[PDB]
C-alpha cells in the first residue's frame, strides 16, 4: 500500500514491458514463438480469469 | 416530445411528488432553457399518477418480450394489485 | 561488464512432468455402454478394413 | 464378440464367382450358380435390393476430409451443418491456425467498412477480432488480389466443440457425407439472398447434374458473394457470367485509367461441387435463437473444388 | 482396380542407382512397356534441342503416373486417373512449400536440368521429372523467366536501354506466402518468348481489324500511342499474320494454363505428402 509500482517501465497502460509483449501491438510477430510474459501482459489473458 | 417513464418506489405519495421534483430538476432548467414559456401554459412540466400497488421484496424481475425477430428487454412485476390515481402535477 | 542504468526483470517458464494423484469418489459419475457397431474403410485390393 | 462378429459378417464383400474350366461337373455347378445369381440380382424381389448393399469393390469413393484447427471465437457454435466454409491463406510458415469463415462471419466481413446482416451480426457481434484474424482487407481488395487468397474447404460435415482451439472437419473433395458411422446426409446450407438461380437470370439439353459456383466479386462499394447455381460447365458459365456482369465492363469503361490494374478484374467464379439436377435446391428456413433466415437446402452434394478463374 | 504398371529395366540397377531412386520415390512423372521413353528424358535428352513447347506439348498428351516402390530389375508405379486420388510428396530439389494451396500444377523444370534428374550410368536413359509446385509460383516463375530471356536478349542486342542487374534483382527472386525463394538464372525458354514477342507484336493490327470487324467504344480504349496504324496492307498478308497470331495466341492460352493440374487437400508437413486427385 506504500507505493504504486516496483518499475513504472512495464506496469502501466502503454509502457515499454507493454508493447513488447502485450498481443494487441504484437501483430507483425511470428504467433509460434512461446511468450512468458504474456501470461502477465496480454490482457485478455490477464483478465479472462 | 413527451417522455412516459415509469417509477417504482417504496414511498408515499407526498414523497414520490417531491423525490420526483428532485429527479427532474435537471429537465425543469433544460426546458426553460431550450425554449422559452411565452404564455402561460408552458408552464407545467408533466404530470405522475400511481397505478398500484406491488411487493417491494419480489418485485420488478426482469424479463425479455420476444417477439417475431427481436426482444426488447422488459420489466415483470409479479402480483400486482392496479388501483390508478387521477394525475398528480409536477411543475 | 559494466551496468547500463537499468537492471533486467528477467522471467522464464519452466516445465515438470508431475506424477498425479486422482481421487474419484463412489458413484460419482453414470458411464452408460452403448454398443460397438462396424464400418468400412478404404478396403483396398491386399486387406479390407473396418 | 458376438454382436461384433454378427455386425462383420453382414458387412463383407461377396466372394468372387469361379468357373473351373478344367473340370466337368465343377463347370456345370458354377454356372448354375451363376445364373442363380444373376436370376436373383436382377428380377423385381427383394434379392435384387439386398445385392445392392454389398458393394462389391468405382461407383462409391470414401471422400477426402480437412481436419482444421481454428479458434472459437471466430467461429460460432450454432450455424448449420452445410455450410461452404472459406479458408484464407496464411503469410506465416509456421501458423497452426487456419483461418476459416462461413458465410455470414465472412458477410460481417463484407459490410463492416461499409436479412442476411440481421442474421450476421447476430451470429458474429464483435467484427473488430474479425477484422483482427485477416492481416489486410482493404488494401488486399484494394489490389483485388483478395481472390486467390481466399480459396474453399467444401462444407462442414463434423464440428468438434471446444471452447478455445476448435476443431472443424470438412470434405474438401469427393460425396459430401458425416463422420459419423450413424449415418445421416450432410444437407448444404446457402442463405437464400446471396444464392441465384441462373436459370433465373437467364428467363433445353438437360444435364447430369446441377453444379455450385462461388463467385467472389469486386463490387464498387466492398466485396460481394454470390453463389451461382448452373447445369452448365465451367468454361461455359464464364461466358454466361460475361453476359450477367453487364454494367461492370461499364464501369471498367469509365474508370479509363488503363494503368491502374485494380478494376480492369472483377472477382472470380470458383466451382464449388456437383449436385445432382433431377431433385433440385430446396429451399429451408434457419432459426437461431430470436431470427430466422431463408436458406438453399442442398443434398446429394458432391464436393471438388476449382481455381478461382477471373472473369 | 488393378493400377500397378511395370517398366522394363534392361541392366540391374546398383546401390547409389538405388539410393538415388529412393531419395524421389513420392515424386510423379508421366508415361509413354520401354524404360526409353519413360518420362520427359526424350525432350531433356542431349538428341534434341530443349525446345519448351514441344516439351509441354509432350506433359499435355501423355499419362502421369507416381511411383511406389523401387527395385533393382523393377520400377512399381501407378499411372494416373481422372476418378480416384494418389498420395505424392515433395520431393524436389527446387523445394517450393505446399502449404495450404489447392492446387498443384505440372510444368517442365526449368530450374536446370541437373537439378530434377536421376543419371543413370548403368541403363540407357537418364530420367527427369517434371516440376510440380503451386500453381501462383508457376505463374510467377513464368513471368520471371518469360521478361528475363525478353530482358536478356534485348540487351544482348542493344545494352543501352535496360540493366541486367535490374531485372536479375526482381526477376530472380519469387515470394509466395512469406516464402523467399531464388531463381537458378542461366538456350532455353527462347521459342515461347518469341511466341510471346510476335503474340504482342502482331496484336495492334489485330485488335484493329476486330474492332473494324463491328464503333468509337471500342476506338476511345486504345490510346493514342496504341491506335495509330496505316490503313494500307495487302490482303494475303493480313490474313496469313491474323491466322498465325491467332494460331499462337490459342498455343500460348492452353500453354499458359499449366497443364495437368493437380489438387490437393491435407498437406502434412510433417510427412511431406498430401492427397492429390486429378482435376
Amino acid at each position: 500500500e506504500y507505493r504504486s509500482t516496483v518499475n513504472p517501465w512495464a506496469s502501466q497502460l502503454g509502457s515499454l514491458g507493454d508493447i513488447m509483449y502485450n498481443s494487441s501491438y504484437r501483430q507483425t510477430a511470428v504467433p509460434g514463438l512461446y511468450s512468458p510474459c504474456r501470461a502477465f501482459f496480454n490482457k485478455e489473458e490477464l483478465l479472462r480469469n | 416530445g413527451p417522455r412516459f417513464t415509469f417509477f417504482q418506489s417504496s414511498r408515499g405519495h407526498c414523497q414520490i411528488m417531491n423525490i420526483l421534483r428532485i429527479y427532474y430538476s435537471p429537465s425543469i432548467m433544460h426546458r426553460y432553457a431550450v425554449v422559452q414559456p411565452l404564455h402561460i401554459e408552458e408552464l407545467t412540466f408533466g404530470a405522475v399518477a400511481c397505478l398500484g400497488t406491488f411487493s417491494a421484496t419480489d418485485g420488478w424481475r426482469r424479463s425479455a418480450f420476444n417477439y417475431r425477430g427481436s426482444s426488447l428487454p422488459v420489466v415483470e412485476i409479479d402480483s400486482f394489485y392496479s388501483n390508478v390515481s387521477d394525475w398528480e402535477v409536477i411543475l | 561488464k559494466i551496468h547500463p542504468g537499468v537492471a533486467m526483470t528477467v522471467v522464464r517458464t519452466d516445465e515438470i512432468l508431475s506424477e498425479n494423484i486422482l481421487f474419484s469418489s463412489r458413484a460419482s459419475t453414470s458411464m452408460f455402454i452403448g454398443t460397438p457397431n462396424v464400418s468400412r474403410r478404404e478396403a483396398r485390393v491386399d486387406a479390407v478394413t473396418f | 464378440r458376438r454382436r461384433l462378429q454378427r455386425r462383420i459378417a453382414g458387412l463383407l464383400p461377396p466372394p468372387a464367382r469361379r468357373l473351373n474350366i478344367s473340370r466337368g461337373s465343377e463347370f456345370t455347378r458354377d454356372v448354375r450358380g451363376l445364373v442363380e445369381e444373376h436370376a436373383q440380382a436382377s428380377s423385381l424381389s427383394a434379392a435384387a435390393v439386398w445385392r445392392a448393399g454389398l458393394l462389391a469393390p468405382s461407383g462409391w469413393r470414401p471422400p477426402v476430409f480437412g481436419d482444421f484447427l481454428i479458434h472459437a471465437s471466430s467461429f460460432n457454435n450454432a450455424e448449420a451443418t452445410g455450410t461452404p466454409l472459406f479458408q484464407f491463406k496464411q503469410s506465416d510458415p509456421f501458423s497452426g491456425v487456419d483461418a476459416v469463415f462461413t458465410p455470414l462471419s465472412l458477410f460481417i466481413l463484407m459490410n463492416h467498412g461499409r436479412g442476411l446482416t440481421r442474421m450476421a451480426n447476430l451470429l458474429y457481434d464483435s467484427p473488430a477480432t474479425l477484422a483482427d484474424l485477416v492481416p489486410d482487407f482493404g488494401r488486399l481488395v484494394a489490389d483485388r488480389r483478395f481472390h486467390n487468397f481466399i480459396t474453399p474447404v467444401g462444407p462442414l460435415v463434423e464440428n468438434i466443440k471446444s471452447t478455445y482451439l476448435n476443431k472443424i472437419t470438412t470434405v474438401v473433395h469427393g460425396p459430401v457425407v458425416s463422420k459419423a458411422i450413424p449415418r445421416s446426409t450432410v444437407k448444404v446450407t446457402v442463405p437464400q439472398e446471396a444464392f441465384v438461380d441462373l436459370d433465373a437470370w437467364l428467363s433445353q439439353p438437360c444435364p447430369a447434374d446441377a453444379r455450385l459456383y462461388v463467385a467472389l466479386t469486386y463490387e464498387e462499394a466492398g466485396p460481394r458473394f454470390t453463389f451461382f447455381q448452373s447445369s452448365r460447365g465451367h468454361c461455359q458459365i464464364m461466358n454466361i457470367l460475361r453476359i450477367y456482369y453487364s454494367p461492370s465492363i461499364m464501369h471498367r469503361y469509365a474508370v479509363v485509367q488503363p494503368l491502374h490494374i485494380e478494376e480492369l478484374t472483377f472477382g472470380a467464379v470458383a466451382c464449388l461441387g456437383t449436385f445432382s439436377a433431377t431433385d433440385g435446391w430446396r429451399r429451408s428456413a434457419f432459426n437461431y435463437r430470436g431470427s430466422s433466415l431463408p436458406v438453399v437446402e442442398i443434398d446429394s452434394f458432391y464436393s471438388n473444388v476449382s481455381d478461382w478463374e477471373v472473369i | 482396380m488393378d493400377l500397378k504398371v511395370v517398366v522394363s529395366l534392361s541392366s540391374r540397377l546398383y546401390t547409389d542407382e538405388i539410393a538415388k531412386m529412393q531419395q524421389r520415390i513420392g515424386c510423379i512423372l508421366p508415361l509413354a512397356q520401354n524404360v526409353q521413353g519413360l518420362g520427359l528424358g526424350q525432350v531433356y535428352s542431349l538428341e534434341t534441342v530443349p525446345d519448351y513447347v514441344s516439351m509441354y506439348n509432350y506433359l499435355s498428351d501423355c499419362t502421369l503416373a507416381v511411383l511406389d516402390e523401387v527395385s533393382v530389375d523393377s520400377l512399381i508405379l501407378t499411372k494416373i486417373v481422372p476418378g480416384q486420388t494418389y498420395a505424392i510428396k515433395n520431393k524436389y530439389q527446387p523445394f517450393f512449400q505446399w502449404h495450404g494451396t489447392g492446387s498443384l500444377s505440372v510444368m517442365p523444370p526449368v530450374f536446370g536440368r541437373e537439378h530434377a534428374t536421376v543419371k543413370l550410368e548403368s541403363n540407357d536413359v537418364d530420367i527427369v521429372f517434371p516440376m510440380v509446385l503451386p500453381t501462383p509460383i508457376a505463374e510467377e516463375v513464368l513471368q520471371k523467366i518469360l521478361l528475363f530471356n525478353v530482358y536478356s536478349r534485348v540487351v544482348m542486342q542493344a545494352p543501352g536501354n535496360a540493366d541486367m542487374l535490374d531485372v536479375h534483382m526482381h526477376l530472380g527472386s519469387v515470394s509466395y506466402l512469406g516464402h523467399h525463394y531464388e531463381l537458378a538464372l542461366p538456350a532455353l525458354l527462347d521459342n515461347l518468348s518469341l511466341y510471346f514477342c510476335i503474340m504482342v507484336t502482331l496484336l495492334p493490327r489485330a485488335s484493329m481489324r476486330l474492332v473494324r470487324g463491328l464503333n468509337l467504344f471500342q476506338e476511345m480504349v486504345p490510346d493514342e500511342i496504341a491506335r495509330i496504324d496505316l490503313d494500307d496492307l495487302s490482303v494475303a498478308d493480313d490474313l496469313s499474320r491474323m491466322r498465325v497470331m491467332m494460331t499462337y495466341l490459342q498455343s500460348l492460352a492452353s500453354l499458359f494454363n499449366l497443364g495437368p493440374r493437380l489438387a490437393t487437400a491435407a498437406y502434412s508437413q510433417e510427412t511431406l505428402t498430401a492427397t492429390c486427385w486429378l482435376r
